[PDB]
């Protein structure tokens, strides 16, 4: 995921795509032995009242 | 304490609580840690790894 | 000194606290559900079929319908008059900014919300040419804001504003997305939501006072921070009429027709279906129901409730809502007749139009400051001391009656032989300043031929 | 003589004591919860749904709404002073100060507090160049303060103010954030809280008298200190109407409909559920209820209360409130006839118009004396003795029946051949002193052509 | 019916002032849109008037 003399930051950690799908990053996603999720993120809805 | 507002403690608490309320929604939605009965599922519940 | 960061939070508190009070007043003009409106006799599952009531909507509209400026009038600096001096004069300068900002539209909304919540705020600010390009960059931008978006702390020892905050919510209204702090010598803005702030865009300004003016509805010197025009007197009859309307509406679903009983005749002898407790009837005209009777069996009925009994209360309560609000009686449909003479209108109207004139008087005091602020921002330095004595000029708030004004004005002018000079006849017919300034050109074009 | 730092506390006790008295009248102009207003027949849970009654606010507005000062009159040994713009007639200097201060706004508020509480205070000072940003620095700062913020001890031997205090509560209404104490020769102020948080600023002034004048609502000489306009008769009829309006509202929540009954069938014979005492009747239209009625049953209903029986009592209380206040009947009853002609409007307004002209007469003496005192403070010398003869001039309180006035003024002037001189025709039309000078200029600019 | 040119004005009063109010606000849209139409077809920049 990085090229040439390896000066630049690795493409998904620039929030670049992997295989045409966008990457999201955060510092509090990992718990236990689980460190990330891949899937159809259109399957989430949320709302806030007032 | 509210007359003096030392270290801007009152203003600091308002921000610090707002972060805790946000982080609690993520811990609930992702890993289900304290999820209220009203939340339908949590992301970590999936049958695939 | 004062810290801008502490002060941003301090004013976000006082503002976002104060929203809880004024929510009560909005509920009357938007006709939101109030618990007190709900008529008690209505059965508990039926309580959702609310009746809403429009006295507060009617009253605040009936005032804000009648307010507009004809212009500004400023003392003669030296010599007789500025009046025939046209586009060079100070009155037409201030009217030019008013037109360019379209304050002729949005001051009417500012007047409306000043009567809803009791206050609104005029912000003065020279435009940034890097945004909102539909403006003349030579003209100071003037924006009127509701108390749902701008909040300002008056010092009670003077009556000046100390500092103020303008904060604007995201499209769903759930979150603040940007906040702006005004200080006596500077203005500052933070550009993203409260968990995600970034360093402020900041500007000085030379005014040495906060560039916000509170338009405030008030009735007394004692109303030191203003007052909603929708008085508790008028709230009480708005909620009382809702309680009557729900109880009458329920009565029309449940008691407006008699309920029919038969005694003494046995269910088995009526042939009532034993599982369902009921029997069908064809019941077309002139069927006679013949019963076996016996045992003293007979028919009798509970009467209907007269809906007239509730209507007598609504007729009396409208007669209260008229007299409390001061609307003309025809506005609440309660008059014995229409007017039938040119001044018989002026009689019915007289209780309202004097109120509208005092709203013009009290908001005139805001705009006559707003234009001093806008002048001092644009030109710098001291304001020409004539401006401290300007008066705003307002539309005559009564209904126009041109045909009855006409035969009076002509009888006073008498083709130039008469009691009054021509231009006072133009003022008297109610032609606006901006209109007389064109009409004097047309007079010259006519007097060119005679 | 007394040490001023002792005197302020003595005054602040008397001022604090005064608040509890004037708070009584306040509770009628705002429709606050008054215990005597609460109608007795409604059960103790429905007592929260208070009715409010608008007569006192209707009355105290309907007076103050009509009042406006149009200028000043001062005589001289010359027989007339030429109208001569903004200063050369001394009356125009007074009117110049009357606009450099917005007294056209602050008076129409101040009279409302002066009617409600019975008094208001006119305060004179030279402006402070460190604090008064938004005034011409050469005119006197003349301003009105309500009795909720100023108190003055008046000597019963002379009716002069001995000394007076103006005390401002903070934004929460709790702490006195400053006090200003006026002595016969000196003004003093403590600026941050109760003189606890600052030492006093001071200024001597060139007077024999304390620079504060009481506007006072006096009905007769025996009102030695003035009295509230919300009279005991209006308080009486207001609270009486509030009780009858609540008892009627409670009736509509409980008893505007019959209550239905059956006797001669035990609950088991109806199939009533034993735990809940009820059965779900099939409520739709045109059912017939069949019962065994096994005792020899019968049906009965208690009557609805006739709501007309409250309503034609409320009629009499509105008609009382009309007679006591002297408002035109059309201000309080929609069933009173709307006047068809300008003569009938002069009939209907007459009872109010005379009373407004009394308030003009009585408040004029306060403003008149305030201007004489302002003249000594600005100019330092003794007053020219003509100012003791000065008088105020006020708006005609009656509605402007222009089409009737125009035909009359036209008939009297008759194109210069008639009875009156031109100037009398202009005052009979009701044009202000301020407009009269525009009339002068516009007439010369017409007579330039002919 | 209202029998006279005056009683006409009395009955129409509320509706007339409500329409004058809408005309002020809807005028604010067309007073804007004609600037865009002009600035598009004539190009350049808006003449200040």
């Amino acid at each position: 995921f990085v090229e040439s003399t390896y000066e630049s930051l690795t493409t998904p950690f620039r929030e670049g795509r992997i295989l045409g799908r966008p990457t999201i990053l955060s510092d509090h996603v990992a718990e236990g032995d689980v460190v990330g999720y891949a899937g159809d993120f259109s399957q989430i809805i949320w709302g806030q009242v007032g | 304490t509210v007359r003096a507002n030392p270290a801007n403690y009152l203003g600091t608490m308002r921000t610090k609580v707002a972060t805790a309320i946000a982080m609690a929604f993520d811990n609930a939605a992702l890993h289900g840690t304290n999820a209220p009965s009203a939340f339908q599922g949590y992301l970590d519940q999936s049958n695939k790894t | 000194s004062i810290d801008p960061e502490k002060l941003r939070d301090q004013l976000l508190d006082a503002f976002e606290n104060k929203q809880n009070e004024l929510k009560s007043s909005k509920a009357y003009y938007d006709a939101e559900r109030r618990p007190d409106a709900i008529g008690l006799a209505v059965p508990l599952d039926m309580r959702k079929y609310l009746a809403h009531v429009g006295y507060p909507r009617t009253y605040v509209d009936a005032i804000a319908e009648r307010q507009e400026l004809e212009g500004f009038r400023i003392p003669s600096a030296n010599g007789e008059e500025p009046e025939s001096g046209g586009e060079n004069d100070p009155a037409s300068e201030l009217w030019d900014w008013w037109q360019a900002n379209n304050l002729d539209i949005e001051a009417t909304l500012g007047h409306t919300d000043a009567l809803i919540y009791g206050t609104a705020y005029i912000t003065i600010s020279m435009p940034d040419p890097e945004v909102d390009f539909d403006v003349d960059p030579e003209v100071p931008l003037i924006r009127v804001e509701p108390p749902t978006a701008l909040y300002a702390e008056v010092d009670p020892r003077t009556r000046k504003v100390l500092y103020a905050i303008r904060a604007i919510y995201g499209a769903d209204g759930n979150e603040i997305v940007s906040a702006t702090l005004y200080l006596p010598d500077t203005t500052m803005t933070w550009l993203r939501a409260e968990g995600e702030w970034e360093a402020p865009t900041s500007t000085p300004h030379g005014l040495e006072m906060v560039p916000v003016i509170p338009i405030s509805n008030r009735t007394r010197l004692s109303d030191l921070y203003g007052t909603s025009e929708i008085s508790p007197e008028l709230r009480s009859v708005t909620d009382a009429a809702a309680q009557i309307l729900m109880n009458m509406q329920g009565t029309a679903n449940l008691m407006a027709i008699p309920q029919r009983l038969i005694f003494g005749a046995k269910p088995e002898e009526l042939g009532i279906n034993a599982e369902t407790g009921q029997r069908m009837f064809d019941a077309y005209m002139a069927r006679i129901l013949a019963f076996e009777g016996g045992e003293g069996a007979h028919a009798e009925q509970f009467s209907a409730a007269e809906l007239r009994n509730f209507v007598d209360a609504l007729d009396a309560l409208d007669r209260k809502a008229a007299s409390y609000s001061g609307l003309p009686p025809q506005y609440l449909s309660s008059s014995s007749d229409n007017p039938a003479s040119a001044e018989a209108i002026k009689a019915a109207e007289s209780r309202l139009v004097k109120k509208v004139e005092r709203k013009n008087k009290i908001f005139g005091g805001a705009w006559e400051q707003a234009m001093r602020l806008a002048y001092k921002m644009v030109k710098g330095g001291d304001i020409p001391t004539e401006y401290y004595r300007m008066e705003t000029v307002w539309r005559d708030p009564s209904t126009p009656t041109y045909a009855a004004k006409a035969d009076a004005a002509a009888k006073l002018f008498a083709n130039g032989a008469g009691l009054i000079p021509r231009e006072r006849g133009w003022v008297d017919m109610g032609y606006t300043i901006v209109e007389r300034e064109q009409m004097r050109q047309w007079l010259e074009q006519d007097q060119k031929q005679g």
